[PDB]
């Protein structure tokens, strides 16, 4: 028993193993071409850059989104690209995560104490707030159906202005919201709080991602980061 | 943002 709409969003999900194998392959070749004479932060920028390519390809092929004109498509992705990265990170730790470890889009597992040594104070703070979201979502039994809904609520955001077809963005927001409310009610009838607890995470994810952008823009002006990641920071 | 428009249009 699943609303037809949530099924339509599920069929648009990419094959996770193939997205991850591709990113892993790209990063292997890049390191092969480098002479011994790339910081860990630089590597993560490369990894997130490749993740943005697959996010664009996903959205491009997704229901509703593929009906928007290119200009409207660009405005939506420029407003939520960072939220989608952080949301995919969070869901990655929910499914595969382990305390003291961070699972990357490449399928690799890394120790928290290794990363926390290098990330710096600001990223450690943002990573910590994300982990607190992980633990919260894990105790709620965050599943894939609820995940794809939140992905579309992030993508089709009401904060996006100057759209030619704002009616569609508003319609998707409304119908995905109604389906999630129905899905949690039917499949978790004993969790009155689940719906609200899920939606209350979107503002938190927004804050983490907007602060992550501001930090990455700072790191770029510092000369610490030209690819898709840069283009999205400036736009 | 030329790169983003290209990724949305390319065949
Ligand atoms: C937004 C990110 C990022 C981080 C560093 C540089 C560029 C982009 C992600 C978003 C998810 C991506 N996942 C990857 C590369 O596997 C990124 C990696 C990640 C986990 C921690 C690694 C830091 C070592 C220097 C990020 C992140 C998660 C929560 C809060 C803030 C940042």
């Amino acid at each position: 028993s699943i609303p037809h709409l949530i099924l339509e969003l599920l069929k648009c999900e990419p094959d996770e193993p193939q997205v991850q194998a591709k990113i892993m392959a790209y990063l292997q070749q890049e390191q092969a071409n480098r002479s011994k004479h790339l910081s860990t932060f630089g590597l993560m920028c490369k990894m997130a850059d490749q993740t943005l390519f697959s996010i664009v390809e996903w959205a491009r092929s997704s229901i509703f989104f593929r009906e928007l004109k290119v200009d409207d498509q660009m405005k939506l992705l420029q407003n939520c690209w960072s939220e989608l990265l952080i949301l995919d990170h969070i869901y990655r730790q929910v499914v595969h995560g382990k305390e003291g470890s961070i699972f990357l889009v490449t399928g690799q597992q890394v120790d928290y104490s290794i990363i926390a040594s290098q990330a710096g104070a600001t990223l450690n703070n943002l990573m910590s707030h994300a982990q607190e979201l992980v633990a919260k979502l894990r105790s709620l039994q965050f599943d894939q159906r609820e995940f794809v809904c939140l992905k579309f609520l992030v993508l089709f955001s009401l904060d996006v202005k100057n759209l030619e077809n704002f009616q569609l963005v508003e319609g998707v927001q409304e119908q995905v919201n109604a389906a999630l409310l129905d899905y949690t009610m039917c499949n978790y009838p004993q969790q009155t709080e689940k719906f609200g607890q899920l939606l209350l995470r979107l503002p938190e994810i927004r804050a983490i991602s907007m602060q992550a952008e501001e930090y990455l823009y700072y790191k770029h002006l510092n000369g610490d980061v030209n690819n898709l990641l840069i283009e999205m920071l400036h736009a | 943002n030329a790169l983003l428009r290209y990724l949305l249009d390319k065949d």
